[PDB]
């Protein structure tokens, strides 16, 4: 139940932590993918602006 | 400049 708010192509958006699938660490940024109902959408934010639940998800995907 | 930096938001 954590929200993540990110800019996509100069457009503001956000989605639930749940809805997210893939979380990659790309330098200072967190890159990721999510399920926007049927389709898959892509997005990213800086590691500095990220909610704790996201960053936990990132550490989990690094095992 | 404004740099508008065009923010380019790039």
């Amino acid at each position: 139940m954590v929200k993540v708010k990110f800019k996509y192509k100069g457009e503001e958006k956000e989605v639930d932590t749940s809805k997210i699938k893939k979380v990659w660490r790309a330098g200072k940024a967190v890159s990721f993918t999510y399920d926007d109902n049927g389709k898959t959408g892509r997005g990213a934010v800086s590691e500095k602006d990220a909610p704790k639940e996201l960053l936990d998800m990132l550490a989990r995907a690094e095992r | 400049t404004x740099x508008x930096x065009x923010x380019x938001x790039x």
